[PDB]
């Protein structure tokens, strides 16, 4: 149509007149940055041209495929009169339509959203890149040896050609792509995030096409993609990013956190199914609430996560707590063994059978919490990958033509069983578990349960589990899970050097007493752990800084984990820690 | 202490510019009808200004310009809004709506300042129609 | 002859849809609910309506239904045009799906002839395999050979079509236009495999299977490995006789005998000796097999997660026993029973292996014994000669009730509730009383767990019962002896199993107060043990006796359980 000719000259006049701040045309700086650095991506906010002309925004929302035939041409014309001979190196320059107001979900993708612009959130998986895909074909008929060709896009397998022109034969046909179209690949499968899916339903998944934006995306992270819907053809990608906090719920959270010591109420709200004991749930709540990451002049990155390790006889409950926190906590990933969930933590090059090739993928929650069940039953790859992720916070991929070091700042909640069923209390934990000391040193809290013969446990456990079967004060679950996301995304409580030096005095007693009576020592990692546990309790208390008695609970948490992880012969240490108890 | 001159003016008058483009983003389509709901509108304007948008700001936009947005509440509890025209908002009609909104805000600021530069207004929210019985 | 009959049947169908509104207040007179159904889908715009054939069979004394019923494929665009006209006049991107359901006759796969080609049919059976979802063409954009003009071509759901004349008189050729996918219209298409049910197979015949196609939003509803009932049109495929379905559903003196059998007092004693009349002795194994057919409540929670409310039964002992005979009885008597040999199985084989089809090299998912016969007994003979992969798949299927399959890019999880009858043997065959169950069974602790009851059978030379066993064996070897005969047949036992299955009892407070003391009494035996005691006692054995309590409550048909019937379950746990 000729109506595009009055559209073109309108936006050609628009790019030379957009002065939003202090009378400065930002498009001249944008065109000189794309021309000097040889870029092909042009950035246009939707609000700018929408404030200028809403009919262009309506045309972009209705027919973006024909609206994109004007944008690239006027961008190349602006780059050609701004820079001479730019067409010799770059023939086409695309545009990046950002700031889409109506962000859709993956379950709202319907038949009415066809051939239009849509901004969707998700998580990327299945990374296959830089391959020549098809769009046209040719075929060689072997009987007469002839050529015939149609079209083939990006959804079907291939359009079988079985009828020759003059052979009228059903002979064997061969694929000729030696006269054929250009190829560009980015087959990425995107999925819905688990932190915003409704309960009972399953997250959907789609396939996205990336062309002209390859390997700038990180698998296992949240992403925002703006593209057209037909299979989504992405135009813009954003690696920066329904259950969120509001203004009416944020005042009551400070009012709840100010009154009646809510740390124990959060602990009692953690396990509604059973009675339990506070040693598992205290470590669980401080691991899910986490600490703060700090660096000094861009280096010395400390891990802000807390990795807890559960141990005890297999008859007790260890998977129900992680099953409750998988629904409760945000971006919680439950992974298991060889690959129960068909997703893992380790990078891998492997063959794929759906299309029967070799591919590379770095598995997977960068801010979330990963839950590992049956920690002693694994191979060498998933032990070394979690040891690298527990040692430092990055996982490297060095295969299939790609080299990427991705962030691995995830918390680890692992559960295990000893060799033989019984805990065997007259031996230490290093002789009990099959694991060694440096993989045990990454886990700061080692919680362990035992068997209770006495009437007390018989009076409580059997009665609670029969109350759960005969039926067909704490903080509620919704306010608790909203408080987790509200406190983990807004505050960062530091520490002040006024009277904190006293913990360096008590560590000086507590280190020395572990040599003379005990066999296992205490190091600086325990000091880093109790400072993280104290700042996690200050985060849960929602204070400006860590108080003086948060370290008392932190030293109680480290004493009932380290002293309980040893023999019965460290019994004098049960009374030696009674002076600070 | 209203201080609306230092505060509300400029920020509130850009609410209509984002809101007029987001009601032509959904309601205007050649595919499958659909009624403009307030649950998918607040997040898009949240993307526009990057700031938190409370659902009462749209009610203030209704208070300054009443006849564009109908406040009727659906039976499901969600509060829908619509436009009087059925032939949809043209780009020229969108510019005329922006000029009418800025002219209406200038008229409210001009009439309210005779009591004493913006003088005193809190940009009072419009009364939302209550469900019967 | 149907060109003037199609407009009349379109007028009749729209008169049927126009003359019936809703006047259903106070359960008075009846009139159809279609206009409010269209008014409800006005917001969601899916247009995948459901029209009952029983509600359509009353107009024109059924004659309108009989004329539509044979010429359904020849009257289908007139019906969708009448539906389009009534939603265009009653309401202001347009796809439509009209589904018919609830036919009065259920037809098998062996009674399909060529006289019903194009007519509607109800096909019931079991789904064997499932394929991936694929985008079906719908309408394409053809370009000419010289005009380069766009033509919006509408397919007719048969095969790749092609126009005949160019609309612009710049050309009149008939050579090959080229296809175009920009202005094209895609959707979900699926091809599944239906097969003949196990209760209606002829004597000596083979259970002949067939492929059925499905479109609209009837896809992604049919779960693999379940009894299904489809309603559709018989369409031929180049030839082969396939089917097209539009509706999917997950189907699957008598009271004078049942009320007489629930009023006595010695029913359970004949039930434990009538659940396996061919086996001499072993009342405990018969008790666990009888209580392992019916379970308890699985949704006993306040959090929102389903629990394991089933009974797992595992038999061990020396070889050449009668423990496989129970295995041969369950599968010959229980309708929801799948038997496997164990060695002729694998991980994928047990639940869902993948096999290729050459039309496009595309995969289809074959099922198996696992995830079949829900709320029934899956019986695995030779449990210890299996691999590690299928046993951790069994453990993953027992840790959570759902099962997940991740293959070829697609992820699919489904509900599963089966009771495992595991037949195992030792590493040396002979059971020695020297050590524990763990070292003799030779399998790891998590797959040894989640098992409610273990049955150990040891044999020796005890002449008084041995001569009776050998006499019963030689008396059984004759033409239909009365020695085997039970006190009552299976004829009332099947409806008794179903009547006890739909009972759902509720435990009491006195039973719980006696149960906590019984658990303390059972855990007191662990103190100063190592005699008779052979395994550990924790929450799992407490859950096993809790699940056996509602099973004995259902077997005795009591709504509120007393602790005296749970005392027999306590004695059964003490006997093991």
């Amino acid at each position: 149509p000729n109506v595009s000719r009055t559209i073109a000259r309108e936006l050609k006049s628009f790019l030379l007149e957009y002065t939003d701040e202090t009378g400065r045309s930002v498009y001249g700086a944008r065109i000189r940055t794309l021309g000097e650095m040889n870029s092909e991506s042009l950035e246009v906010n939707y609000r700018h041209l929408a404030e200028s002309k809403a009919i262009l925004a309506l045309f972009l929302a209705k027919c973006p495929e024909e609206m994109l035939k004007i944008f690239d041409l006027v961008a190349m014309e602006a780059t050609e009169l701004h820079y001479p001979d730019y067409a010799r190196i770059h023939s086409e320059i695309h545009v990046r339509i950002s700031d889409f107001p109506t962000i859709y979900s993956l379950r709202e993708l319907r038949e009415s959203n066809l051939s239009s612009l849509v901004r969707v959130t998700g998580v990327v998986t299945r990374r296959t890149g830089v391959f020549p895909q098809l769009k046209y074909v040719k075929f060689n008929c072997l009987k007469c040896g002839s050529i015939l060709g149609p079209f083939f896009q990006d959804s079907n397998e291939e359009i079988r050609i079985s009828f020759c022109t003059n052979c009228k034969s059903k002979g064997p046909f061969r694929v000729n792509g030696e006269k054929t179209v250009y190829r560009n690949y980015q087959r990425v499968t995107l999925q819905e995030a688990p932190g915003t899916v409704p309960p009972g339903r399953l997250p959907r998944h789609r396939e996205v096409i990336l062309l002209a934006l390859v390997d700038v995306s990180k698998p296992g992270e949240e992403v925002e993609v703006t593209g057209i819907y037909k299979i989504i053809e992405a135009n813009s990608i954003k690696r920066r990013e329904v259950f969120s906090w509001t203004e009416e719920e944020e005042r009551e959270f400070r009012k709840i956190s100010r009154d009646r010591g809510i740390i124990d109420k959060i602990i009692s709200s953690m396990a509604p199914s059973i009675y339990g004991h506070r040693d598992i749930k205290t470590a669980v709540a401080c691991s899910l609430f986490g600490g703060v990451p700090k660096n000094v002049n861009g280096k010395h990155s400390i891990r802000g996560d807390i990795n807890v390790l559960l141990l005890g006889d297999p008859g007790t409950a260890k998977s129900q707590i992680l099953k409750y926190v998988e629904k409760t906590a945000h971006r919680a990933v439950f992974a298991t063994g060889q690959g129960a969930s068909a997703v893992g933590l380790t990078a891998s090059v492997r063959k794929d059978p759906i299309t029967k090739e070799w591919t590379l993928e770095g598995g997977a929650a960068d801010k979330g919490v990963c839950l590992i069940d049956e920690f002693d039953k694994m191979n060498d790859q998933d032990r070394t990958s979690i040891h690298e992720a527990m040692e430092q916070q990055s996982i490297s991929i060095s295969k299939a033509g790609i080299v990427t070091t991705l962030q691995a700042r995830c918390s680890i909640i692992a559960a295990a069983n000893p060799n033989g069923g019984r805990y065997n209390s007259t031996l230490p934990l290093a002789q009990n578990v099959s694991l060694t000391e440096p993989i045990l040193s990454r886990f700061d809290i080692l919680c362990v349960v035992r068997d209770l013969v006495d009437e007390e446990a018989d009076e409580r456990l059997a009665t609670f589990v029969v109350d759960s079967h005969v039926r067909s004060s704490p903080i509620p679950q919704e306010l608790l899970m909203k408080y987790i996301h509200y406190a983990r995304t807004k505050i960062y409580p530091k520490l002040h050097q006024m009277d904190m030096d006293k913990v360096s005095r008590v560590y000086a007693d507590l280190r020395r007493e572990s040599i003379s009576t005990g066999s296992f020592p205490i190091t600086v990692r325990h000091l880093e752990s109790i400072l993280r546990i104290a700042e996690s309790f200050a985060k849960m208390r929602l204070s400006e800084f860590v108080s003086s008695y948060d370290l008392d609970r932190a030293i109680k948490v480290v004493v009932d984990s380290f002293v309980d992880a040893q023999k019965v012969s460290v019994r004098r240490q049960l009374r030696r820690s009674f002076a600070i108890y | 202490s209203i201080l609306r001159l230092q505060d509300a003016m400029k920020f509130v008058k850009e609410l209509f510019t984002v809101c007029e483009t987001v009601l032509s983003l959904n309601a205007l389509s050649r595919s499958t009808g659909v009624p403009p709901e307030l649950h998918v509108l607040l997040p898009q304007i949240s993307s526009m200004m990057k700031r938190k948008i409370v659902q009462d700001d749209i009610l203030k936009l209704l208070t300054i310009w009443s006849d564009a947005y109908v406040v009727e509440l659906n039976s499901r509890g969600e509060l829908t809004m619509n436009l009087p025209k059925r032939d949809n908002l043209t780009t020229l009609t969108n510019k005329s709506r922006t000029l009418a909104f800025v002219e209406r805000a200038e008229s409210w600021y001009q009439q309210v300042i005779a009591s004493k530069r913006r003088s005193s207004s809190n940009s009072k929210t419009v009364l939302s129609s209550k469900v019967q019985t | 002859v149907d060109d003037v009959t199609g407009e009349k049947v379109r007028e009749a169908f729209e008169q049927f849809l126009e003359d019936f509104s809703v006047q259903s207040t106070d359960t008075g007179e009846v009139e159809k609910v279609y206009r409010a159904q269209i008014e409800f889908m006005k917001i969601y715009d899916l247009n995948t309506i459901y029209i009952d054939y029983q509600h359509l069979s009353m107009r024109e004394n059924g004659a309108l239904a009989m004329a539509i019923s044979e010429q359904y494929y020849r009257f289908l665009p007139f019906l969708q045009k009448g539906l389009r006209r009534v939603v265009r006049k009653y309401a202001p991107e347009r796809v439509f799906q009209i589904s018919f359901f609830n036919l009065p006759t259920v037809h098998r796969i062996r009674d399909i002839r060529s006289e019903k080609i194009g007519s509607l049919l109800s096909i019931s059976g079991t789904v064997t395999r499932t394929s991936e979802v694929r985008p079906e063409l719908y309408k394409a954009s053809f370009t000419c050979d010289m005009c380069r003009a766009i033509v919006d071509n509408v397919e007719q759901s048969f095969k790749y079509t092609e126009p005949t004349f160019c609309p612009n008189p710049s050309c009149e050729n008939r050579a090959f236009w080229t296809l175009n996918v920009t202005r094209s219209r895609f959707l979900d298409w699926q091809k599944v495999r239906i097969q003949e049910n196990a209760n209606e197979i002829p004597t000596g015949s083979m259970p002949r299977t067939l492929d059925v196609i499905l479109r609209g939003d009837s896809v992604e509803r049919a779960k693999p490995g379940d009894r299904c009932k489809f309603t559709g049109v018989e369409i031929v495929v180049p030839y082969k006789i396939s089917f097209l379905a539009c509706h999917v559903i997950s189907i699957g003196d008598e009271i004078n005998e049942l009320k007489e059998m629930v009023k006595d007092e010695h029913i359970y004693d004949k039930l434990v000796r009538s659940i396996a009349p061919a086996v001499f002795g072993h009342e405990a194994v018969k008790k666990g097999i009888l209580l392992q057919m019916l379970g308890g409540v699985h949704k006993s929670t306040v959090e929102g997660i389903k629990l394991r409310g089933d009974i797992n039964i595992c038999v061990v002992g020396d070889p050449s026993t009668s423990k496989s005979q129970f295995l041969k009885y369950v599968v010959g008597f229980a309708p929801r029973s799948v038997y496997t040999s164990g060695k002729a199985s694998s991980a994928a084989g047990l639940t869902a292996a993948v096999v290729r089809d050459e039309e496009g090299g595309d995969y289809t998912i074959e099922a198996g014994a696992l995830m079949l016969a829900d709320n029934g007994i899956c019986c695995i003979d030779e449990f210890d000669k299996m691999d590690i992969s299928d046993q951790v798949a069994i453990h993953e299927a027992m840790e959570q009730q759902t099962i997940s399959i991740a293959k070829a890019g697609i992820h699919a999880t489904l509900n599963a509730r089966t009771s495992i009858l595991a037949a195992a043997n030792p590493v040396g065959g002979r059971y020695n009383r020297k050590l524990s169950l763990r070292g003799n069974l030779n399998m790891t602790a998590p797959i040894m767990s989640r098992f409610d009851l273990f049955f150990v059978i040891l044999d020796d030379c005890n002449e008084k019962i041995d001569t009776e066993l050998a006499s019963h064996i030689v008396d059984l070897h004759m033409k239909r002896d009365e020695a085997i005969e039970p006190p009552f047949s299976a004829e009332q036992l099947r409806r008794y199993i179903k009547y006890a299955r739909t009972f759902k009892p509720i435990l009491t407070k006195e039973a719980r107060s006696y149960l906590v003391e019984k658990y303390k009494e059972l855990r007191k035996d662990d103190a100063q043990g190592f005699s008779r005691s052979s395994y550990r006692i924790t929450v799992r054995q407490l859950e096993s006796m809790i699940r056996l309590s509602e099973a004995i409550a259902r077997a005795n048909c009591v709504d509120e359980i007393t602790p005296s019937f749970i005392a027999e379950a306590y004695d059964l746990l003490r006997q093991s």
